């Protein structure tokens, strides 16, 4: 029986064009995210966009409880159905009901996993500090899938987006925050 | 032509169903894993790419004996300017792993399904796949 995990690595892209591709796109997209108004994307949605929010099964997150969706616990139909922002109307005015973020973009571990001329599929890992509110100062860690088209211009337009938001753990933490003076 | 609600409904059921076998196969049967994933379908595994059904086969017969327990399942038709003509829907999973040898870890798993008419039942399948430990770097 064999007991070795093979190695872990950061961000898969696979073509400098993707990486350029993406990367741009994300830099754009939080830049609009933190503003503290995200309507601007709105031009980044597809009309018939769909995104919806999930936490860990459980507090200091109590803001993302009553929009969390887990289909394993909750079983009605029209319930889980609710619960699914559709619309590019819908999906934007509910990311601005969230708190207020600043996002560690260039510290985002990206995996771009599906491909087409149509399709492409990445998702988003890394953490964002709440500006304000009643956990102002605290660091969130996320996964954010996306699955995008295409867009008119020559960017991403988003048809598929769902973000998944937990509590930084300690090591999370520690790493994020340290500065210690330079050693030899 | 057809309402959202129905597929939203068809993508819950089939996320929901194709997770409980996934998991199931993943511990129990791992060898029939494989058959669970479309020819051309991908993986991306903690930055690692696996590319083909024989390449994916070969990949879990190498991984150690796993334990998964699963915590969070979200799911969400996916847009047909997306995947023209074809039926699809995104999974996203969250849990925690044992792998024989290696302490427990919680992990983050998403995939695209694809659905395959067939003479009896539709038959979901993924057609891409990624993985990654929440602590991949440790």
């Amino acid at each position: 029986a064999p007991t070795t995990l093979p190695p872990c690595k950061g961000s898969y892209f696979g073509t400098e064009n993707l990486k350029s591709l993406v990367l741009h796109f994300l830099q754009q997209y939080y830049a609009i995210y933190d503003s503290g108004d995200r309507q601007g994307l709105l031009d980044a949605y597809h009309d018939g966009a769909c995104c919806s929010l999930s936490i860990p099964f459980i507090s200091s997150l109590a803001e993302y409880f009553k929009d969390s969706r887990n289909v394993k616990k909750l079983k009605d139909p029209t319930l889980r159905f609710r619960l699914l922002k559709h619309t590019r109307l819908n999906v934007v005015a509910f990311l601005n009901e969230l708190p207020k973020t600043q996002h560690d973009v260039n510290s985002f571990v990206v995996d771009i996993s599906a491909q087409t001329s149509t399709l492409l599929c990445f998702s988003v890992n890394g953490v964002f500090k709440e500006v304000d509110g009643k956990s102002r100062d605290s660091l969130r860690a996320f996964t954010r899938t996306f699955i995008a088209v295409p867009a008119s211009n020559s960017g991403l337009c988003i048809v598929n987006d769902e973000l998944f938001v937990r509590n930084a753990s300690s090591e999370e933490i520690q790493r994020a925050f340290a500065m210690p003076a330079p050693t030899p | 032509s057809v309402d959202f609600k129905t597929y939203v409904d068809q993508a819950c059921r089939a996320a929901e169903e194709f997770v409980n076998v996934y998991y199931t196969t993943m511990d129990k049967r791992r060898r029939l894993l494989s058959r669970l994933y479309m020819g051309t379908a991908t993986l991306v595994w903690n930055g690692n790419a696996v590319s083909g059904q024989e390449s994916l086969s070969e990949f879990f017969e190498m991984l150690p004996s796993s334990e998964f327990q699963i915590s969070v399942v979200d799911c969400q038709p996916v847009h047909d300017e997306a995947t023209p003509s074809q039926t699809t829907v995104l999974v996203v999973i969250c849990g925690s792993v044992k792998f024989e040898g290696n302490k427990q870890r919680d992990f983050n798993q998403n995939f695209i399904l694809t659905a395959q008419a067939s003479p009896s039942n539709t038959v979901w399948k993924i057609a891409s796949d990624c993985f990654r430990f929440q602590d991949w770097a440790s």
